[PDB]
């Protein structure tokens, strides 16, 4: 029953969750060069790292 | 000398079955189950028997890791519970145990739970009335010293809220002592209480109390909330026997002692009656109801919750316990949904010391002039929703402001519902309250506002609000003036 | 008119509700008394069969 | 070393319970406790006892492998409780309530336990933000709290319950641990789908680190569709006393009361009101005087609880709906012709109710909720009327009709989001603007600052950008000296830069193309704010 | 060796507070800190100011809330909901030196509004903050006026002259 | 009797809990036969058995003037008449509240008195006109 | 091996007891009187127990003529009923035999009847419009696409007329499988069914068959109509789960399956609930409902009519049906008293897709 047990409990399959990933913080010089662009490209990194 | 034992035949939820082989003992009687099975000392206490050998019987405290055949002693009485000063500032439960933190009870004696109703000889109506500070209640329902008060009433009304403003309003002024009985209360309301009466010094530990509390709550097993009631009257009828004072025995509420042993009858075996309920309801609610009596000794002043579910007076439990009251003060969700609290219905409601004789002439004629306007006010509803206002008689829309007046005029602030109200509480004297009412009967304040009524206290408090709404009326109308020069 | 053909159906409707009231506190009644026999048990009926 | 005791065999079963026929005279069975039945060599059937008898026999309620049992089968007992595991390693799970963990794609706490007494817990002081307006201003929802969601079904109420969840996520990553409020969902009979989307819904939001999820499902034996509000209350206990703070939900307990009474029938209790034991009050009472805000000697713990009961035809009449009206503090009537008259959230006000009131909201919302109550107990008085007197309309009739609109949302509101919103109508600043456009006010109220995109910023702090604000409107209050004159000196700039650019160009649409575009922009914002 | 405390319940309490301050002195992580005022609270010893000032500063000066990283982590909000646990709930009141572990952490986190507030609250209460952040305050603001930081840049950007659900972001 | 609504509870709860076979209202069938053993007893006895008399004023409380229960059912089919009071007169100052058109004496002039048939007779001839009048007039 | 035997106890009605001298087989196991004594072959299943040496099962055919010292035989397993592509275009019994008379069914295997639901983790709800082409249907109470769907109205409202619009529409153009459990209504129906569909090449039993069918009527004792509609789940989970396939599931009414329970419920002696019903309702709708759902191996679109009698809602079989479903349904009378057909009462139905993030935003 152990061997049964640890067998289902693993997913190969599946991928292993990643470290958990800090908010961003971005610097005012960052911002300073790019005011307005930030959020599309933050969004895009969602995009991204959800599809791509 | 040795106390009897007996084993248990089978445990059904709260209702249990013990053999007794020389002889069953009186009914009522309480018996015990040692702690060391089950880790709490299991009290039960004997309802009706079966057998020459069996009895069957509740319990008051819950019945787990309890194994059949365990020994079940007989104390040889019933429940015991402890009298005097010292029940003074302590909560208790059913067994009398002290549930607060505060130490052992000092007990010279202890009395049983049930006895017997004062006989016929023993009872004494004394025609006196009681000052609570509410308005409708001190017109309509002039609550009698010494007689029984039921505060009927579905979910949501205000019964509770009523009687937090009485004990607040008669329970300082009262020289004599108070019990409050939980019965089937909310576990939180208790601690709204407790506080309450130690902020109010009603409780003053390090000194003395007037307030003794009983709680077996929403929580607890129906063996507990069946015998609580009873609990709060071995407080009681000490205080009126043998100390000769008077007390106040408030209950919050009767109805769940209904439904607590409506909750066994069906696993004792009892055939159940119409909705529901145990056929011995009547009954057992007589032999409770009869105890709360005052007597040539003393004078409890109880008052009763009940709830009304669906808010159905049809139901037998409220419809039992009409009888066994002085003063039906009955509530109603249509009043409350409207603004107005207390929400009173005054035709639903009636009391007994309302005569010309036992009180004063103009309270009487006021009082019969306002349940006789607002009986003509229902019928002008039904027609102004139909027709509209200007199918009456002047005479008629008169009547019309009127009781439309003195319905939001009977309402009332109180101190404890600073929370929702966010107004302080106002305390009304009886003899302002006739004043007040007549005026308004006999077209007195005709010109003063509606809206000035609602929600304040004797006629005084109205001309300070009628004022400020002429002072908050004319700010708007200049300043639509001052809004007019601008642009 | 109008107003008595609604109160027909409103009588109706009343009578029709409290005959089934009627009936539903009835079989709960039943229902009780009845699971009460299921719950006594049966004798024993010692007698000489020979 | 570690011998089995056995007390009988099995002798009937019926479905989801069964009867055992003892082995021995001498052995004796508690109550209440978990036997183990060997359907196998391998497996047990954990199980229940619900029933002693003069005979010896035990009616026996069942919650595993059920399937598995036969007659005969050696039946064992373990002479404890039924517990479950319990802690901070279970956040984060869905579990069956035996503990058993549902997968997707040490210590033990007890079922049932008594409940605080009346000295061990504290008055309700603090608040639980559920999200709404009406339930954060006009039904103030507070913590040690139990308060009950009625209503007809497919009407909301899952979805306030919800809310509350996702609302607590934002709050508890920025509060330390010991303030943050975690949360139960329970599923009696539910379906096993509609689990599966509460789970990703929670997963999207990222508020399944703070919620556990107990799933009784319909095909679950109803003796677990039974135990399931147990097990939600019986994780509640750690966090009470580990000091915490947590939430239940209890999905439909109409459900978990059908299974009370299919036990208690088929083992031949007798039946009572609706078929029902009689003893059913005692069982949300158990399960609800649980709930309490735990004294300071205790933690200052808490566990709320939103109960949920389906309603047939908008009845508070049937016996289970009274039992829990009974118990419960307040309640959200959640009505299906103010949810079919277009308005969601479809509370009622004027039978939903909280009986805790201002102590539990916060020292800003007391100023609004108290206004809010007065204003609509006056509309409450004439909005039954068609709107007569245009240009003669009360204020009081405005601003009513435009808190309306205000309460109006789909998801949960931040606090601060919430109560500049209400501040405007109780002070007449969204008088002007009419009922349709209440809402995308608010949006630009909220998330696009107006003064600071037209140049009009003299406003040394105060605006909606920054969401950092909340914590000094809570703790200092809206009506202070250094906060009033800075917010109205937001909202009055809002208003005026609304009523002529944005207003003025609204009205002047004639087109159905560009009037149907603007009709769906306020839906949107009646969605999404 | 001071006035006794009571509960609302007026029974005893504990007043040795010492030993917990010195665990959340030790602490690493500011999440801890919380969980050393729970079993304090648990033991019959509730908070006392000295001991919400010692959090605060664990707050101020710590790193991060728990050992990994969290998202929503704000600095201030945690310091700003222990004030109201001790102003409305415990009934305890702030200090100037509670306020001033508030306003340091602005400073840090460059939130030049807050800060003002924090100004005003403060003389509203009697208290006097130091200038030495009032100053940093006022240079925080003057930097992000002269870079155009005053604001977020979405603010400063023209709106959708069409009126339409997808330009709007919703 | 004060009242007898209440002796039928009473009924109720022996039977039930003796394991009488129930019935509507949870009461037995022979309810009816208890107020019929009782009530006819009452009876104007003949001149061959002394001319006494044994009156009856049997009191049946009633609940949101309901008629059609069980109890109230029976006894109106047993009395010689019936008396009906209202509280929506009650509270109008009408008291005692009857409701003259619900409340019935069979014995209608047998038992009133030579000047007494002649006035109640002209009563009745006045009051079913007003309220043929008092029904249809407005309020005003 | 030997096969087990067990002598019959008592007969009240389609129950029966059964003495079994070793010991009990499981529950749910068939068991089966030769056609000998009674004239017709009986398979009877275990429900419940009443003691060792003792177990309480239904029968499916009549009881005619049955006797109480008659041999009865454990078959060793559940009610095996076919699967494959050899179950199109035939309809079958409870019992998995075939009606139809055309031939000997070419399956390769039988799966029970009773079968354990899907876990979690296989569930997976994709939220998509299914266009009936009716209007109302589409408005107010969109279908879902794998859902599952209620027609709740009582007698001669249009519920069966809206199922055979539904295959006219949807199940032609479906590229999937169907089954047409009926359960309790009226025989006529399907012969009615049997030939729409004949005629439409559906059935064409010379070719490629689309459909099975599945038939236990009112004229069916309660053992049949009880436990049918799990068999028309057999032969649909089949195609869900081996094949990997759409299909739908027109079920005709489930109020019978209820009533069936019911009068076997009254029969085993169990203590009735509210109205009449058994205690068990809830289960027992549950165990057949959960089996309908759409996993990652396939999807599942059913269409479950009810009935409601004297037109109540409060009745708890629908009561309970509401919580189960994903689009209600409720046509009316008053309605159709009016002309309108059909009669569906908008404002008492519900859908779950009737979201912005499912269906477009104009359609909200
Ligand atoms: N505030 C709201 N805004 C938009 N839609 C809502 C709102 N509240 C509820 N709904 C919608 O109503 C439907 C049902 O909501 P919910 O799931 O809470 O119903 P319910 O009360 O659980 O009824 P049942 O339990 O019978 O499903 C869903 O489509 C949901 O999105
Ligand atoms: N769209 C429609 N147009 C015209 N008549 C209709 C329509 N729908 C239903 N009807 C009529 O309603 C009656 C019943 O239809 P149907 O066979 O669906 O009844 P039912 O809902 O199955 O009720 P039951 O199962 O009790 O017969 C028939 O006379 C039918 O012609
Ligand atoms: N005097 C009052 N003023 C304002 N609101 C009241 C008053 N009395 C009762 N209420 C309202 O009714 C609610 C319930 O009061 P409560 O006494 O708990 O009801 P019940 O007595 O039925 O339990 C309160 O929470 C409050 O909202
Ligand atoms: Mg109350
Ligand atoms: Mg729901
Ligand atoms: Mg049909």
């Amino acid at each position: 029953a152990l061997a049964k047990a640890s067998a289902a409990q693993v997913d190969w399959t599946s991928l292993p969750a990643a470290p958990p990933r800090p908010s961003p913080s971005a610097p005012d010089t960052l911002i300073r060069l790019l005011g307005s662009v930030v959020d599309d490209l933050a969004d895009a990194d969602k995009v991204e790292q959800k599809y791509g | 000398d040795v106390k009897q034992v007996g084993y248990v035949q089978q445990i059904i939820g709260a209702v249990v079955d013990v053999t007794f082989t020389d002889s069953v003992p009186p009914v009522l009687t309480a018996l015990t189950v040692d702690a060391k099975e089950t880790g709490t000392l299991l009290t039960m206490e004997i309802v009706q028997h079966l057998d020459t050998k069996t009895a069957r019987c509740i319990c008051m405290s819950s019945t787990d890791m309890l194994r059949l055949r365990t020994p079940v002693v007989n104390t040889g009485s019933q429940i015991t519970v402890p009298v005097g000063e010292a029940t003074l500032g302590r909560i208790f439960n059913v067994m009398g145990d002290a549930i607060d933190q505060r130490g052992p009870v000092k007990n010279k004696v202890r009395w049983p739970i049930h006895r017997k109703a004062p006989t016929l000889a023993e009872q004494s109506g004394k025609d006196e009335v009681l000052v609570t500070g509410i308005k409708v209640i001190d017109l309509i329902l002039p609550y009698c010293k010494g007689g029984k008060i039921g505060l009927f009433g579905g979910a949501g009304v205000g019964k509770t809220v009523i009687i937090m403003e009485l004990i607040n309003n008669v329970a300082k002024g009262h020289g004599g002592y108070s019990v409050f009985a939980g019965v089937g209360e909310r576990t939180r309301e208790g601690t709204d209480l407790y506080l309450e009466m130690m902020g109010s010094k009603v409780i003053d530990l390090q000194g003395d109390s007037k307030c003794v509390l009983v709680y077996g709550q929403m929580n607890e097993p129906p063996g507990a909330r069946a015998r609580v009631a009873q609990t709060a009257l071995t407080m009681a009828e000490y205080f009126r026997d043998e100390a000769g004072q008077d007390v106040l025995l408030f209950v919050d509420n009767v109805f769940r002692f209904t439904q607590a042993n409506s909750e066994v009858s069906a696993l004792l075996g009892r055939i159940p009656a119409a909705v529901g309920y145990q056929p011995t309801l009547a009954e057992d609610l007589g032999m409770l109801q009869e105890r709360i009596t005052s007597t040539v000794k003393g004078s409890i002043t109880s008052v009763q919750a009940v709830y009304v579910p669906a808010d159905d007076i049809t139901d037998p439990a409220p419809a039992t316990t009409f009888s066994h009251l002085d003063a039906t003060t009955v509530l109603s969700r249509s009043v409350a949904e409207a603004g107005i609290y207390p929400a009173v219905e005054p035709l639903e409601c009636a009391s007994r010391i309302m005569d010309p004789d036992a009180i004063d002439v103009n309270h009487y004629n006021v009082a019969m002039d306002i349940v006789e306007m607002l009986t003509k006010y229902k019928e002008l509803q039904d027609i102004i929703a139909v027709l509209g206002i200007d199918e009456l008689s002047e005479e008629d829309k008169l009547i019309v402001d009127r009781a439309r007046k003195v319905a939001k005029f009977m309402s009332q602030p109180f101190a404890v519902a600073e929370v929702f109200t966010g107004m302080k509480g106002y305390y009304v004297q009886l003899e302002d309250c006739v004043s007040d009412f007549g005026s308004l009967l006999m077209g007195q304040c005709d010109n003063i506002p509606e809206m000035a009524f609602y929600m304040v206290g004797g006629l005084d408090s109205v001309k300070e609000k009628a004022a400020k709404m002429a002072a908050e009326a004319a700010a708007m109308r200049e300043r639509a003036r001052k809004a007019a020069e601008a642009k | 008119g109008n107003i008595t053909g609604l109160m027909q159906l409103a009588d109706y409707t009343y009578n029709k509700t409290r005959k089934e009231l009627i009936t539903a506190e009835l079989l709960e009644i039943i229902g009780t008394m009845t699971a009460m026999h299921a719950g006594k048990k049966v004798g024993l009926k010692k007698t000489e069969f020979w | 070393l570690e011998a089995k005791q056995k007390i009988g065999f099995v002798h009937g079963i019926d479905g989801t319970i069964a009867t055992i026929a003892p082995a021995a005279s001498k052995v004796t069975v508690p109550y209440n406790t978990v036997l183990e039945i060997a359907v196998s060599a391998t497996n047990i059937a954990n199980a229940l006892v619900f029933n002693l008898e003069k005979d010896g026999s035990i009616g026996v309620i069942l919650l595993d492998n059920i399937s598995e049992v036969r007659s005969g089968q050696d039946v064992y007992a373990t002479g404890s409780l039924l517990k479950i595991p319990v802690g901070f390693h279970m956040l984060g799970k869905i579990i069956n309530p035996l503990g058993k963990e549902i997968p997707t794609g040490t210590k033990l706490g007890l079922v049932e336990e008594m409940a605080p007494n009346i000295v061990s817990r504290q008055p309700v002081n603090y608040n639980l933000l559920t999200g709404y307006k009406v339930i954060d201003t006009l039904i103030p929802v507070g913590r040690g709290q139990r308060e009950l969601i009625l209503g007809d079904r497919q009407t909301g109420k899952t979805s306030i319950a919800l809310s509350t969840i996702l609302n607590q996520t934002k709050v508890n990553n920025e509060i330390l641990s010991k303030n943050n409020v975690l949360s139960v969902y329970v599923s009696i009979g539910q379906r096993c789908s509609n689990v599966a989307r509460i789970h990703r819904l929670l997963t999207e939001y990222d508020a399944m680190k703070y919620c556990t999820i107990v799933a009784a499902t319909a095909a679950d034996p109803a003796g677990l569709q039974y135990l399931a509000p147990y097990a939600g209350t019986t994780l509640g206990e750690e966090f009470r006393n580990s000091g915490r703070h947590i939430l239940l939900v209890y999905d439909d307990l109409s459900k978990q009361a059908v299974s009370y009474r299919q036990i208690s029938l088929l083992l031949r209790r007798p039946p009572g009101r609706e078929a029902y034991p009689g003893d059913v009050f005692y069982l949300h009472s158990r399960l609800l005087e649980r709930s309490a805000m735990m004294s300071p000697q205790k933690g200052s713990g808490s566990l709320t609880s939103l109960p949920i009961v389906e309603t047939l035809s908008n009845d508070v009449t049937a016996y289970i709906v009274t039992n829990v009206i009974s118990i419960t503090d307040g309640q959200i009537y959640l009505d299906a012709k103010l949810f079919t008259g277009g308005q969601r959230p479809a509370v009622n006000i004027g039978l939903s109710v909280s009986r805790v009131g201002s102590s539990a909201q916060n020292k800003a919302m007391k100023k609004v909720g108290g206004a809010l109550k007065m204003l609509m107990g006056e509309y409450r008085k004439m909005a039954g009327e068609q709107t007569s007197g245009s240009q003669n309309v009360s204020p009081v009739m405005i601003r009513g009709a435009r808190c309306l609109q205000l309460f109006n949302q789909k998801g949960p509101s931040y606090f601060m989001d919430a109560i500049v919103a209400l501040y405007a109508v109780t002070n007449g600043y969204m008088d002007d603007v009419k009922l349709q456009y209440s809402k995308f006010y608010e949006f630009l109220l909220l998330n696009k600052d107006l003064p600071v995109l037209y140049g009009q910023v003299n406003n040394k702090y105060f605006y909606m950008y920054n969401k950092n604000l909340n914590y000094f409107i809570r703790y200092f209050g809206l009506n202070h000296e250094i906060l009033e004159p800075e917010l109205k000196k937001y909202i009055e700039i809002h208003t005026n830069l609304f009523l002529d650019n944005y207003q003025s160009r609204m009205n002047e649409l004639k087109s159905d193309e560009d009037l149907v575009q603007l009709k769906n922009l306020l839906y949107a914002c009646k969605r999404t704010v | 060796a001071g006035g006794k405390r009571y509960d609302l319940f007026g029974y005893e309490v504990s007043v040795a507070t010492g030993p917990f301050i010195e665990e959340i002195k030790k602490a690493q992580f500011y999440d801890d800190a919380g969980e050393v005022i729970v079993k304090m609270n648990l033991a019959n010893t509730p908070p006392d100011l000295q001991t919400y000032n010692a959090v605060l500063e664990r707050i101020l000066n710590c790193k991060s809330k728990r050992s990994q990283p969290v998202k929503g982590e704000n600095k201030f909000a945690a310091m700003m909901d222990i004030l109201e646990e001790m102003d409305a709930r415990s009934g305890i009141k702030p200090n100037a030196e509670s306020w001033g572990y508030v306003l340091k952490e602005l400073v840090q986190a460059g939130d030049f509004r807050l800060g003002w507030v924090c100004i005003a609250g403060m003389k509203s209460l009697g208290i006097t903050p130091d200038q030495a952040l009032v100053d940093a305050n006022e240079a925080n603001a003057a930097k992000a006026k002269a870079a155009g930081t005053d604001f977020p840049a979405y603010l400063k950007k023209a709106a959708p002259e069409s009126f339409d659900t997808k330009a709007w972001g919703i």
